[PDB]
């Protein structure tokens, strides 16, 4: 079984810069490589097929190179058309796919503005409580956010999400949901999310005492 | 038996009666 | 136009049976062998099976070995995938691929490519959402609305009735280890009209009819 | 002994058909898939069509699409051409070739051909051949002299000299093609110039498909 | 459409010789090649098959080599069975030929014996006439005979015909053959053919007065 490792996993760039990919596979494969591209919701489209060779239709400043187990997608002049995800193929040894390089558009940096939301007095007259704590049009994408119940850190009860870049503005946005039983809920104080990002000095803690 | 073989219709394929 | 239409896909519970078909057009269906891949929610692309162009080789992966059996009917243009036993791992998108044709003795890459079928595997029955407020306390303050414990998805959501757009954020839906989606759509409005506007989340679910209009205020 | 063996060639003029056959000995001819390839008079080879070893599939060369028909009959041992709206380029010589045996998926090289049927097209109708004496004139001790065999149509024609006797020396030049689309060759012979007076010397031309027999003395 | 190039087209040498025939495709065709052996009015031979299994039953002396373009046959040592023409044949995309590589047999220099001949009597009757230049017996084949109506070269009118290698001597034989009409025959005077040959000083010219 061979196995396909592309790098990088993302990689962010501009209109107009030199983008190059790379992708390795556990064993020689000649040149039986091709390369695909695909955009959030839609199917994957054939890029270069025999590690070099260009698909009719797809335009010139995609280029492929390499032979073996090293191997290269190179973007020479990226374009606005281009922003998506990346992967590679083997078709030697049967059919796997590398897990993808997805190219994201970089900007400048922007802090997130977080919000603190507590629990609905309507869920909580169902029986379970969950806490939302919004990380509001932010770049880059990596964030960390922390839930502390009564000053002590929480693992395992959380769950993120997380927006495509937006539109306009190449912004992220993210929604942390701690979720408690009303049980441990009712018995608790203080609620609190601490975001740490690469636009924010010291991180960020936004929370509430319950009942107030 | 080689499942990476051409999958497709082929002119320069074996046109003999190989089972 | 050359196109690869998948259909056929839907929700589905552990152990049962589905069946995918996949209709061409515009090209010579006949003189193609096709593949099937699929793709789980968020992961990368996987290769399940491969027919030949007469159907006299059929190959399998070994996740789907047994379980999953692929036909082709050239004569109406259309690839099958039978897939019984179901697992809740066998939840993907699943796509029809064309090789590209060559003289040569081996196969080449996968040059057409369909629009994908979605099959959803899970015990979970069907399941209205609860629209919960996300009440905005003390020049731009944040509001919205949860969208908790629904299934099968998706769900959409607006505001004001269509209305309200700018600052929208409506998050991808999570699956929570219960089996049952759970989203949130929030919106940041000037802190100034608090006060003056009402702000309204229009939840619709429609696998289940279920339509929610929730009201989110500031709490007292 | 394992053979191959045309039939069916001709002399044809543009627009007729032909119809050209195989047959196949030695070898069991229904499991070999068969190829015709053609040599034009004085040129390399040209592949023509090729039929499965069931005949469940054919193809041709851009050249001859349309108008040629490639069949097989496993139950006679033969291999069948069609040659409708024949043109003057299709003039060549048509070999039957069969397909190596190899164990892999593909096709393998020409193993077995034929000797090969004469096809020729051409808008000149039949003509016998004009024999015109080359006369010797006044070189060291052996002089030349011959005879040329001008416009004539179809190929081939027969010289000897002297009713078979004379032989040695001898150099009967191929025919070439004018432009007129009838043929013309020389024939020649070096002879002691002692002998030019003494001995007579007449060569004999033979044209058979025009039933033309000449006897023509060449003297100073 | 692959096409496949030999080199060279003509190739001299003895017995016991090491001859080597390129072929050359367009494009990469891995190692789906053949080479074939033809002599005058019989059929093709398979020699070689994949471009390096030799087929049972030909000698070992016969060997091949090469992969994707670039091919070649190897005569290791000649042998008198050994003198034909050698095709080359690719079977990987449809199937196509080489133009030929026709090995023809060494020997000394010899120069041509040249005689010319006036038109007959008898075709003078007809409305045609024709007049003949022979070379007799004489190596290598390349010569140059060019026809001068009244020292005028004369050009589009002529035709050679060449007999094959001598099974004895091994020399060749060439006639050049002038065709005009009556009319123009009866305008010009003197009319010779002019050899040009590797084992003549100088050109040889044979030529004759009209009439005599």
């Amino acid at each position: 079984d061979i196995q396909m490792t592309q790098s990088p996993s993302t990689l962010s760039a501009s209109v107009g810069d030199r983008v190059t990919i790379t992708c390795r596979a556990s064993q020689s494969i000649s040149s039986w490589l091709a390369w695909y591209q695909q955009k959030p919701g839609k199917a994957p489209k054939l890029l270069i097929y025999k590690a070099s060779n260009l698909e009719s239709g797809v335009p010139l400043r995609f280029s492929g190179s390499g032979s073996g187990t090293e191997f290269t997608l190179t973007i020479s002049s990226l374009q606005p058309d281009d922003f998506a995800t990346y992967y590679c193929q083997q078709y030697n040894n049967y059919w796997t796919f590398g897990q993808g390089t997805k190219v994201e558009i970089k900007r400048t940096v922007a802090a997130p503005s977080v919000f603190i939301f507590p629990p609905s007095d309507e869920q909580l007259k169902s029986g379970t409580a969950s806490v939302v704590c919004l990380l509001n049009n932010f770049y880059p994408r990596e964030a960390k956010v922390q839930w502390k119940v009564d000053n002590a850190l929480q693992s395992g009860n959380s769950q993120e999400s997380v927006t495509e870049q937006d539109s306009k503005d190449s912004t992220y946005s993210l929604s942390s949901t701690l979720t408690l039983s009303k049980a441990d809920y009712e018995k608790h104080k203080v609620y609190a999310c601490e975001v740490t990002h690469q636009g924010l000095s010291s991180p960020v803690t936004k929370s509430f005492n319950r009942g107030e | 038996a080689n499942p990476n073989a051409n999958p497709n219709a082929n002119p320069n394929a074996n046109p003999n009666a190989n089972p | 136009q050359v196109q690869l239409v998948e259909s056929g896909g839907g929700v589905v519970q552990p152990g049962r049976s589905l069946r995918l078909s996949c209709a061409a057009s515009g090209f010579t269906f006949s003189n193609y062998g096709m593949h099937w891949v699929r793709q789980a929610p968020g992961k990368g692309l996987e290769w399940v099976a491969v027919i030949w162009y007469d159907g006299s080789k059929k190959y399998y992966a070994d996740s789907v070995k047994g379980r999953f059996t692929i036909s082709r009917d050239n004569s109406k243009n259309t690839l099958y995938l039978q897939m019984n036993s179901l697992r809740a791992e066998d939840t993907a998108v699943y796509y029809c691929a064309r090789v590209r044709d060559s003289s040569d003795y081996y196969g080449d890459a996968f040059d057409i490519w369909g629009q994908g079928t979605m099959v959803t595997v899970s015990s979970a029955s069907t399941k209205g959402p609860s629209v919960f407020p996300l009440a905005p306390s003390s020049g731009t303050a944040a509001l919205g609305c949860l969208v908790k414990d629904y299934f099968p998805e998706p769900v959409t959501v607006s505001w004001n009735s269509g209305a309200l757009t700018s600052g929208v954020h409506t998050f991808p839906a999570v699956l929570q280890s219960s089996g049952l989606y759970s989203l949130s759509s929030v919106v940041t409005v000037p802190s100034s009209s608090l006060g003056t506007q009402t702000y309204i989340c229009n939840v619709n679910h429609k696998p289940s009819n279920t339509k929610v209009d929730k009201r989110v205020e500031p709490k007292s």
